[PDB]
Formats: C-alpha cells, structure tokens, sequence
C-alpha cells in the first residue's frame, strides 16, 4: 500500500531523518547591511537587509 | 561642531536647538548630512577641488 | 590515490537562520455580523508577524 | 501602548491610558506625535467622528 508504513521500523527511519537535519544546516552565517529606521516605530534601530 | 549637534558625541560645545525634534543619527545618516555641508562651502568659495 | 575529491567545507547562507514555521490551517472569520470590518487590522492591510 | 477596544452592546469605546486604565472617547487628552504617525489610518476613522 502507498498509504501505510512498518510500524516495526520507525526508529530506523527517524534516526535517518535527524542525520538528514543535520547536514542540511552545516553552514555559516553571513553579513549582510544594514540601514537606520526612519520611522518612529523603533528608536533609530538599524535593520538587516 | 555641526555634527555634534545631531549625534552622541563627547564634543564640549553649546547646544541651542534641543527643543527641535531630531535622531540619534549613525555613521550613514550623519555622512549624508557631511555631504550637504562639504558642497555648500565649496559652491559659495567657487571651489571645484 | 592520485586524486581523491576535495570535501566543500566553507558554505556561507544570507538568510534567516530558522527551520521552524507557522502555517494557518483554518482561515479566519472576517466578516462576520458580531464585530464590525473596521475592528480587525487586516481591513486596513497592515503586515503582521 | 494605546489599544483600542470595541464597546457592546451600547457600550462606549475605550482606549488605555498609560496607567493601564480604560477611558471613554471623551475629555481632554495628551499625545505624542510618534502615536498618530504609527496609527494614522486607524486613528482616523475611531476619532474624527
């Protein structure tokens, strides 16, 4: 059936999938720029673009 | 002096215009109005250097 | 032995550093004949996090 | 903070104070500019009346 699943074989197929989670995130973060708000809604915050 | 009057600056001088509303200004806001002052002195002393 | 593939190390992402997000499920109730339209903020198109 | 509710029934708006207490659409009041500009649409169509 395309609908169902071995129940016996849950744990093998989560530990794969927390695997996956990992890899997928294996990166660095960037600096980007910024700018000040010209508007009164923040105290002249600088915002990420 | 003019800066001083605009941003958070250790700068011992005299404000006179507290009353009017204004900005904590950051480095891009306050080199915008650098700019005007730079222009409006070289076009009233006919400098084009 | 002569030439084994070099891994990529250093990746480098610009955006949100998030893997969780929320998703209506069920649409809201606007208009309804208990609240006037002009109460609910999305009358006005105003952006909401 | 300054959050806006309906009345019921008959029942007049009310608006917050900054004590934290809600007061009817009457008497004399004192607003920052920086209100009006965040809710200028809102405000418009509460108060003109």
């Amino acid at each position: 059936s395309v609908r169902g699943a071995n129940p016996l074989m849950f744990r093998a197929n989560v530990l794969h999938m927390l695997l996956e989670f990992v890899l997928d995130n294996l990166y660095l973060n960037r600096h980007t720029g910024f700018s000040q708000d010209h508007t009164p809604f923040t105290e002249g915050a600088n915002l990420r673009s | 002096t003019l800066v001083a009057q605009i941003s958070e600056t250790q700068y011992p001088v005299d404000r006179y215009l507290d009353w009017i509303p204004s900005l904590r200004a950051s480095a891009a806001t306050a080199a915008t109005f650098a700019e005007w002052v730079n222009t409006s002195m070289k076009t009233a002393f006919d400098l084009s250097d | 032995l002569l030439h084994a593939d070099t891994p990529r190390l250093v990746t480098w992402d610009a955006g949100l550093c998030t893997s969780f997000k929320i998703v209506p499920i069920v649409p809201a109730q606007v208009p309804q004949d208990v609240l006037a339209y002009t109460f609910f903020t999305s009358s006005y198109a105003i952006q909401s996090p | 903070d300054c959050r806006i509710s309906f009345g019921m029934n008959g029942a007049a708006p009310m608006i917050r104070d900054e004590t934290g207490l809600m007061v009817p659409f009457e008497g004399n009041w004192i607003f920052p500019l920086a209100l009006w500009q965040m809710n200028t649409r809102y405000f418009n169509q509460q108060f003109d009346a």
